[PDB]
RNA sequence: GAGCCAGCGAGUCUAACCUUGGCCGAGAGGUCUUGGUAAUCUUGUGAAACUCCGUCGUGCUGGGGAUAGAGCAUUGUAAUUAUUGCUCUUCAACGAGGAAUUCCUAGUAAGCGCAAGUCAUCAGCUUGCGUUGAUUACGUCCCUGCCCUUUGUACACACCG
RNA sequence: CGAUAACGAACGAGACCUUAACCUACUAAAUAGUGGUGCUAGCAUUUGCUGGUUAUCCACUUCUUAGAGGGACUAUCGGUU
């Protein structure tokens, strides 16, 4: 069953209504070169290390 | 004389004065050894400091301490600290100040406050609520 | 006399009082194969109350059946004689 | 080495103490015991119903060992818990003073402790030559 | 350390003072469940019985019990410091009681009816059923029949 | 002969010059002295609601009042005695001696 | 290990933990690798302890409690629900018993068996509140490790509160069988129980 | 049952306030002396939570102690619509609370007491003080308020125009 | 800060004052406190352990207290605008 585990390099900044959950941009430890913008709900620094449950989708923001 | 200093350890209101001099190697707190201190769990909190450095530098010193003010978990950390700024006192005395700088290391590596007091204050409590920073309750109806 | 609740009772088992001879060498054949003794697996396991838990407990501890961890109040933790 | 009171624990010194006292059987006990509570704040009385007068005695033969002198009205206050005023706050209330007077008179015949001056009850020379018998004997229990 | 074999005199009720007391706990506590009787009182008719206070109330022996109601029933006489029954200095009889399962109901009954019979403030405050200890009443025990 | 001075007030820059004055016309005389003894400065605190009504906010309010006392002991014949109080008193500030 | 004598008699069994390792009351701290390579850096391991109780101040910075043993963190969890507010030297005794507890049901070292019970009960992707008008919406997220961290923790705790609450079981026996229940990843742990409830709300939602 | 530790403070003379110690009493209290106009004496204000050992053993139960009945004291000219305190007995609702809604970002919330104010007597109140001490966040304009900009105006005691 | 038909100021914010945290640096103290030396008690006995004592007195200021002062100014380094 597949999950991969991504890098944060770059927090881009707070989305959603109310403002708890933050637009980054992760790089997936197996395949590097791969980029992608995620919503993360709790608190993030950049070095982190995310488990995306499925890679293929991306958010851009919150309206 | 007699070669001696004098430190003491801080908490909240606790204040635990300390009296280390050249002797045969007995640690007595409010004239009751080390290992009566009361409160079971913390007591293992108060054999860190010798526990850290090893036992050998307590062997030529006999150390007195003398305990008053705050609460039960207070003076724990007030013995505590009198006894590690003790012996770093005495070896900055007596001793070379190589002996000084690896036993200081070994305590601010485990834990900053075996050293340092604490700097946490109370904060004054204001009208208008129970506390510092609660209020009692706002009604509109 | 409106209550918003529902107030279900429940089953409330009787958990035997006095030690007799169908309790007592059934204590005495089964608290091995136990890894872990205290006062609620006897409960549990035995039906007998914490007074028994508790006086059993500490008859064992003496002549053999069990060994003891941690002799605290309130939670005695007691592992098997292998 | 000169073992002492203080070098011993609070807790078992007292228990053997006191079991120094049942044994002893001279203590002039008071007869109200086993009808009395021993505080105005208390609920029940003593549960170890046919000591605790030498749990009392060994416990207050330990105070004036460590202390230069005591009376009567710093007993009750130690001995002092928090009263469940029913529906209102808790409150400290004092102890019993006839128990801690009575005590204290009880050890003056046994001739642990005398009066002082300057007020209160003191240790006597009797007093501080048992207690550490006892804590010598109690202290080489576990070993 | 001490188990002990509990044998088949047993009694899962008994019957001291007309109640139904119920047996599987501690004689002192038992005893409660008779009116009149709490739990200081409860310990020193034990006390003054010389019975093991250990025992649960269904294992405990014949002549025991009867013994203990006898203490109950005459306190002062057995040395009870007379202080500690709960009718004494009686308002007719001058003397000390201690009223028990009936009678606390019963003599309760008698001497509200004496405020009643007298019209006195208290009485008064009974027979409508409102508070007489000189509470507040415009908002407490709202619901209270 | 041991003749103490007491000084109680509420102004500290009166009060300290008062003492200094004390200590420094001793040693022109040669006095062997207590230097002055610091007791802890006690506080009056009166804490009163502001309005005059009951109404508003419950906002409430602390008046306070600091009072240092300071003590210097002395041993001198009279007329030492007779000079030094006589002069250096200083208004607010309230002085005493006691004797023994 | 030589042992050494001096004039105030002290037990040889601290004695021993002066040199040997600083490590635990009982336990050690080495072989207790997190296994999650994400929930490493948020679990602090590897600096050992003698006592949970450490009076640090650990909330002046956004991601310092990351730097707050574990073990600790357990601890300061255990002390709610209202009238346990304050007393830690109850919730160190509680911890004792519950470590001592882990270790007699199952041999394996009972911090091991509370560090990957932790790993199991991070949610891992979580749904927030969009509002989408008069019926609230959601929409699935993923979630931080330090609030996966932060999750597990509090999910452990409530399971054993609400399980040993009016229950002849103590808080301690309670507190050790969900942490062996979470750890082998049973859906009969609360902390499990809940954690898959998340999920599948957010896998409803994507 | 045993251990056992604070800080803020108040206190009488031409008056009787804070009260140590001894004795009597189960208690609440009484009585004989003493210290204190106070860093000196009460007072280490030996506070409570707490800690260690024990009895209880999921039972509206040894949870809870409302509501009632008898006595003993204290303040006061006087206490009945019980002033307050103490003893014994009686031992109710309540099994965590709907819609709603409050306060809060570290020695903070919360728990726990103490002093002071009112006070002859009476604290479930307030003002302060210590003791024990978390979780969560380090954001946003979604809700509720307030402010600003642009804009329209036939309003200007100003939209209750 | 920057843009900039605006330059330069004032009140309010800030500064200020009180308080809490540091000071083995100064000035000092049975109304604060140690350590000794007298006088003693108990336990050991080696050369120690723990107390009591107000006229034993000599020195001390670490802890207690308040006067005067010092100290933090986000210092230093890294990153990003
Ligand atoms: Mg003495
Ligand atoms: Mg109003
Ligand atoms: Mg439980
Ligand atoms: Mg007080
Ligand atoms: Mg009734
Ligand atoms: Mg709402
Ligand atoms: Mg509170
Ligand atoms: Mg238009
Ligand atoms: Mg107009
Ligand atoms: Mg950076």
């Amino acid at each position: 069953t597949p999950v991969t585990l991504a890098k944060v390099i770059k927090v881009l900044g707070r989305t959603g209504s109310r403002g708890g959950v933050t637009q980054v941009r992760v790089e997936f430890l197996e395949d590097t070169s791969r980029t992608i913008v995620r919503n993360v709900k709790g608190p993030v620094r950049e070095n982190d290390i995310l488990v995306l449950m499925e890679s293929e989708r991306e958010a851009r923001r919150l309206r | 004389a007699v070669p001696s200093v004098q430190t003491f350890g801080k908490k909240k209101s606790a204040t635990a004065v300390a009296h280390v001099k050249a002797g045969k190697g007995l640690i007595k707190v409010n004239g009751s050894p080390i290992t009566l201190v009361e409160p079971e769990i913390l007591r293992f909190k108060v054999y860190e400091p010798l526990l850290l450095v090893g036992l050998d530098k307590f062997s030529n010193i006999d150390i007195r301490v003398r305990v008053t003010g705050g609460g039960h978990v207070s003076q724990v950390y007030a013995i505590r600290q009198a006894i590690a700024k003790g012996l770093v006192a005495y070896h900055q005395k007596y001793v070379d100040e190589q002996s000084k700088n690896e036993l200081k290391k070994a305590f601010t590596s485990y834990d900053r406050t075996l050293l340092i007091a604490d700097s946490r204050r109370p904060e004054p409590k204001k009208f208008g609520g129970k506390g510092a920073r609660s209020r009692f309750q706002k009604s509109y109806r | 006399k409106k209550k918003w609740s529902k107030k279900s009772m429940k089953d409330r088992a009787q958990h035997a009082v006095i030690l007799d001879q169908e309790k007592y060498d059934r204590i005495l054949k089964e608290v091995p194969t136990y890894r872990y003794v205290s006062v609620s697996v006897l409960v549990d396991r035995l039906k007998i109350g914490g007074s028994l838990a508790r006086i059993a407990l500490r008859h064992l501890e003496k002549e053999g059946i069990i060994k003891p961890i941690s002799k605290h109040s309130k939670q005695a933790i007691y592992t098997r004689a292998t | 080495p000169g073992v002492s009171v203080r070098d011993v624990a609070a807790q078992d010194f007292i228990n053997a103490y006191a079991s120094f006292l049942q044994r002893q059987g001279k203590l002039e006990v008071p007869g109200y015991v086993d009808i009395v509570k021993t505080s105005s704040g208390n609920e029940m009385p003593p549960q170890d119903a046919e000591g605790w007068f030498y749990k009392r005695a060994a416990s207050v033969a330990r105070h004036i060992y460590m202390r230069k002198q005591v009376g009567v009205g710093k007993l009750n206050k130690l001995y002092g818990g928090a009263k469940s005023r029913g529906v209102r706050p808790y409150k400290h209330i004092d102890a019993s003073g006839s128990i801690n007077r009575k005590v204290l008179q009880a050890l003056e015949k046994i001739g642990i402790v005398e009066i002082s001056p300057k007020g209160g009850r003191r240790i006597s020379e009797n007093g501080q030559r048992d207690l550490d018998r006892i804590a010598a004997q109690t202290l080489e229990e576990d070993e | 350390s001490l188990v002990v074999q509990e044998q088949g005199s047993f009694q899962h009720i008994l019957r001291l003072l007309n109640t139904n007391v119920d047996g599987n706990i501690k004689i002192v506590y038992a005893l409660t469940t008779i009116k009149g009787v709490g739990r200081r009182y409860s310990n020193l008719v034990c006390k003054k019985a010389d019975v093991d206070l250990h025992k649960r109330a269904g294992e405990l022996t014949q002549e025991e019990l009867e013994r203990i109601v006898q203490i109950m029933q005459n306190p002062t006489h057995y040395k009870i410091p007379a202080w500690f029954l709960n009718r004494q200095n009686d308002i007719t009889d001058g003397k000390d009681y201690h009223t028990l399962a009936n009678n606390v109901e019963s003599k309760l009954r008698d001497d509200l009816e004496r405020l009643k019979k007298i019209r006195a403030h208290r009485g008064i405050r009974h027979f409508w059923g409102l508070r007489v200890r000189g509470q507040h009443t415009k908002t407490t025990g709202r619901r209270r029949a | 002969i041991k003749i103490r001075i007491t000084l109680t007030s509420t102004k500290v820059k009166q009060l300290e010059n008062v003492s200094s004055n004390i200590v420094k016309n001793a040693e022109q005389h040669n006095l062997v002295k207590k230097g002055p003894v610091r007791l802890p400065t006690k506080v009056l605190k009166i804490s009163t609601r502001k309005t005059p009504n009951g109404e508003g906010s419950k906002t409430w309010e602390t008046y306070e009042m600091r009072i240092h006392k300071r003590y210097i002991d002395l041993e001198a014949p009279v007329q030492i005695v007779k000079r030094i109080t006589q002069i250096t008193i200083e208004p607010g500030v309230d002085v005493e001696v006691v004797v023994a | 290990f030589t042992p050494v004598v001096l004039a105030t008699p002290i037990p040889e069994e601290v004695q021993q933990a002066q040199t040997e390792i600083k490590l635990f009351n009982k336990w050690s701290f080495e072989e207790v690798e997190v296994k999650d390579a994400s929930l490493v850096d948020y679990v602090q391991v590897r600096q050992p302890i003698f006592v949970a109780h450490t009076a640090g101040r650990y909330a002046n910075k956004r991601f310092r409690k990351a730097q707050c043993p574990i073990i600790e963190r357990l601890t300061n969890s255990l002390m709610m629900n209202g009238r346990n507010n304050g007393k830690k030297l109850k919730a160190v005794r509680i911890i004792k018993h519950t470590l001592d507890i882990i270790n007699v049901l199952t041999d394996q070292n009972p911090i091991q068996v509370v560090v990957d019970a932790i790993t199991n009960t991070g949610p891992r992707e979580d749904t927030t509140r969009v509002g989408g008008g008069g019926a609230a919406r959601r929409q699935a997220v993923d979630v931080s490790p330090l609030r996966r961290v932060n999750q597990a923790i509090a999910l452990l705790t409530i399971g054993a509160r609400e399980a040993a609450f009016r229950n002849i079981k103590t808080i301690a026996e309670t507190l050790a069988e969900e942490l062996i229940n979470a750890a082998k990843g049973s859906s009969t742990s609360y902390a499990i129980k809940k954690k898959d409830e998340l999920e599948r709300v957010a896998k409803s939602n994507r």
